[PDB]
């Protein structure tokens, strides 16, 4: 019985290019 | 207030118990379930309404909305004599429905 | 965390009943959710109230907050709870417990409990 | 410091939202390319704050919302996904769903928003 | 939408009361607001509570509310008005009706009523 | 509770009437008033203090603030005997109070 | 879709808000051209939200307050402006008030904001 | 006018926030200055408005919060401060505390949040 | 500001109390916190209610309100206080009141006090 | 309401008093004390737990948290003998407790 929680500012990145 | 309506069960070995707990206002689905054996403090089965305490068997599961729920127990093995209370923690005065009792 | 209640098992009506808990396994500053409880023949299982072993603060059951007190010790490692009216309803086994309950858990511990009598 | 929770569980890295927030915002040639990478950073930032307040979040670093957790976007332990798990193997493990959830975040505000039209408590 | 009240006028003061009013026009089951009210000498009109025939939720005047509930069988469009710890008290014409209110509109629909005597 | 002092009123056809309604608490302009035609349920004249109900006629009105309202009808037309009720919608007990009576003289 | 609402009701249309916001934020010459076109739409974006900040609407699709409904504005009933007209319609026909209205929601805002110095909790 | 309460103690500036708020938004290498200048100012904004969202102020011009204040900062009388003193003194009297303070209000919303997720609705 | 309190010494179970105090130095229209304080042999100080001169609106204490009102005068720049159900119980000093509680700002005026035999 | 326990005091002139108040409830810090002089209304010495107000001597002083407060004086004159009470204000219920009396020997 979950349910989602938003959060903001989570440590991950993926690869890009800039 | 939280009413437990099958105040005496008793059912042979093998043979699914369902119990259940109406609640006079919406729970908002927090609601848990205990099991107290005779001579002992009582232990926490389910604590959300589907979700089930850590180290139970999974013959036990429950259901339920607003204010009508109930406990399931597959099998029904020997070991499970026990009363069994519905306990409503979505207010501050938590009440424990009067538990009922499941005798094999 | 292990639980142990401990205090007379006979009180009178005049006295005040006190019963203390002697936590053990964690530490009682650093948890929320202290709380005493009981249960009578004749009655379901009831809250008396809990207290925030950090923080201090607490809350109780409204029919006993006129005569009800929980507090902590956390030098001694330990809480209790203090009846300050006494009558023959009072009559219950009185529980130590503690619960957790939080976003990501959930769960109790229970100490077994102590018989008093009015 | 920033991204020092990275290899931290969920539940331990949550408690680090705050520093990794503050970090997002800080020749012709060269001059245009400086720019468009500026004006970039604006626009994603101002993406998700867009989305937080479609959802109903606004200025919050945790929010709840009322939708369900599918057993089919990740069927895990609340102890296993906190404790044993971090962001980076969360990310990776559920990004198949992550449009589906965003979609369902968007209408349950907008059912919320309807329920709110009514004066009647709706109890 | 037209509103029919229905059930039994002779109330013995041992047993309980069973209104159920039939719904015509739209669903029990698309709308909110389906209530009931009561007129007695005594008390001009007074409010017993309502039901959300989407969700099923209900809300009641707190003062009956310890002994009354409110239930919906959507299959016919009817609802119902159950009330337990009935006496004398409770003679009274009751009312089905339906509240219509948010942001846009308001309206309200009354069936004629029925009388009970306990 | 709410209750409306002019318990019993008279008046001529053609003559103007002024009801009124006293809260003990604010009800915000979340007021209304109903009309008990003899022999028939309760109908709603007006809400949220002044706002004329579709079907309602022109020579009923209204006002208030807080916790002081008025029903008025401007010219009492020989139809309008009936049992005048305030109704408090601020709050979760939608209080009635105990409707006053219009007789035509 | 987006603009899918533009021939409905105000009622009906309002049912879709955010569909309609969520698409507000998606050789030298050429290039500045560009960028000019990109910072507008961050500035206008702003612009509107600050005014919802002003308001105190912020994070809100639809928000109530309390500047009441001026007869000379436009003197309709509450179901004609609902049911039989649309939002180009609408915004025609009051597009003359669109200032006064805006100045009168920041005065309540402010008289709100006052309010909130008082300590007796507001009564 | 904005800016006419610079001169006004800091009390009654107080009373005009709304005004210093709305007058922040508004050849090759001409046009690059001008670029390099809105960009910036848009940069400035959200920097400020992101510190509201870290300290828990979102949407309001006035914001109570938990942190105590030390009389390290400034020692003075509530009196003294609101009806004897302009912003501008106010400011420079506690410049060296500016970074302090921040830092105490971010660690201040941290707690809160971790408050928040306890569920026994107890600090 | 000033507070001036006078009324009938002597009030019988069938008759309203009712004081008036004259407030010098300011408006009522302009501030808030008009209020009225009980004090009484058996009772320290109870807080009766208070008035907002702005908006005319009034808060009481609950325990109170089923025989409380309290209004103002702008005629006279006063405001009153009166009891619908006189008691002997309620024998009194009653005290007019100015508090001024603002985030920038705290203080009191009291008046005199007038004695109510009842 | 609030439990003042020191309901007599009697101080020898020069030393300090130190008076106690238990809230029923936490006061969240909004606790406020008064000074009452025989046949005068109550004065207001200090507020929000610790903060003194204007025209008060710094020989009063106080402070706690929670439910438990109290209120201290550095010396006691024979012009501060009056009755002390502690003043709730974080419920609109504002309470006031049962002021206790600041006695010179
Ligand atoms: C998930 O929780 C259950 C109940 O606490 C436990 O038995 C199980 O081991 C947990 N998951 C894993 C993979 O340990
Ligand atoms: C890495 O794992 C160890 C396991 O013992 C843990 O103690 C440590 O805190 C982890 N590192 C981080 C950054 O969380
Ligand atoms: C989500 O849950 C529904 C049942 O409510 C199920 O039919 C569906 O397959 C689940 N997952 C996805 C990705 O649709
Ligand atoms: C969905 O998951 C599978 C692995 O089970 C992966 O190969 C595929 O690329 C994923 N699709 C998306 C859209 O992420
Ligand atoms: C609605 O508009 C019509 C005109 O089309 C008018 O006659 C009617 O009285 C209005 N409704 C109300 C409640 O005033
Ligand atoms: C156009 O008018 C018709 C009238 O019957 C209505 O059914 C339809 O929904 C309207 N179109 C839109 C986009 O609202
Ligand atoms: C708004 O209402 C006022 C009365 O409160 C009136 O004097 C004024 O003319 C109306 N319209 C405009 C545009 O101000
Ligand atoms: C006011 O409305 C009329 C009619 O629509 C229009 O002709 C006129 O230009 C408008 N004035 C302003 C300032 O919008
Ligand atoms: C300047 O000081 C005087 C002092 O009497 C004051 O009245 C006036 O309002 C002040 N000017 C401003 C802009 O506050
Ligand atoms: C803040 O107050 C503490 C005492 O509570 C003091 O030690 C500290 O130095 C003060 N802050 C500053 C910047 O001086
Ligand atoms: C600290 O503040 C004083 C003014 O009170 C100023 O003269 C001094 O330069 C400041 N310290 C630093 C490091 O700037
Ligand atoms: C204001 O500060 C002065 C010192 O400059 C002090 O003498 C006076 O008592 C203070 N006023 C208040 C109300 O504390």
């Amino acid at each position: 019985n979950l349910w989602v929680t938003v959060y903001y500012g989570v440590p991950v990145w993926k690869d890009a290019e800039t | 207030r939280m009413t437990q309506s099958p105040a005496i069960l008793s059912l042979s070995p093998g043979e699914r118990a369902t119990l259940s707990c109406r609640a006079s206002q919406s729970v908002d689905s927090r609601l848990a379930w205990y099991q107290q054996k005779p001579g002992q403090s009582p232990r926490l089965l389910i604590y959300d309404v589907s979700s089930r305490a850590t180290g139970i068997p999974d013959r036990f599961s429950g259901s339920g909305s607003g204010t009508e729920f109930t406990l399931t127990i597959s099998s029904l093995e020997p070991e499970d004599v026990a009363v069994y209370f519905c306990h409503q923690e979505n207010d501050w005065p938590w009440t424990f429905g009067q538990g009922t009792k499941v005798e094999i | 965390v292990q639980l142990v209640e401990s205090g007379p098992g006979l009180v009178r009506p005049s006295e005040t009943l006190s019963l203390t808990c002697a936590v053990s396994g964690d530490s009682i500053s650093t948890n929320n959710g202290w709380s005493w409880i009981r249960q009578t023949p004749g009655k379901g299982l009831e809250w008396i109230g809990y207290i925030n072993g950090r923080s201090g603060s607490t809350r109780y059951n409204p029919s006993l907050q006129s005569r009800v007190t929980i507090s902590t010790d956390t030098s001694g490692n330990q809480f209790s709870l203090k009846v300050n009216s006494v009558t023959a309803a009072d009559t219950a086994k009185y529980y130590c417990a503690f619960f957790w309950s939080t976003y990501y858990k959930r769960f109790d511990v229970w100490g077994p409990g102590v018989r008093v009598t009015v | 410091g920033f991204l020092g929770a990275a290899g931290s569980t969920m539940g331990a890295a949550s408690m680090t939202l705050t520093v990794q927030a503050r970090n997002l915002l800080s020749d012709t040639h060269w001059g245009i390319k400086q720019l468009q990478a500026r004006v970039l950073a604006v626009e994603h930032y101002l993406r998700d704050q867009q989305l937080l307040g479609i959802w109903g979040c606004s200025g919050k670093l945790i929010c709840c919302t009322n939708v369900p957790w599918n057993s089919s976007w990740s069927n895990r332990n609340l102890s296993e996904i906190w404790d044993n798990m971090t962001w980076l193997q969360w990310d990776k493990e559920i990004s198949n769903y992550t449009q589906i959830i965003y979609g369902l975040l968007e209408e349950s505000q907008n059912q919320q928003e309807k329920n709110e039209q009514d004066l009647l408590e709706l109890d």
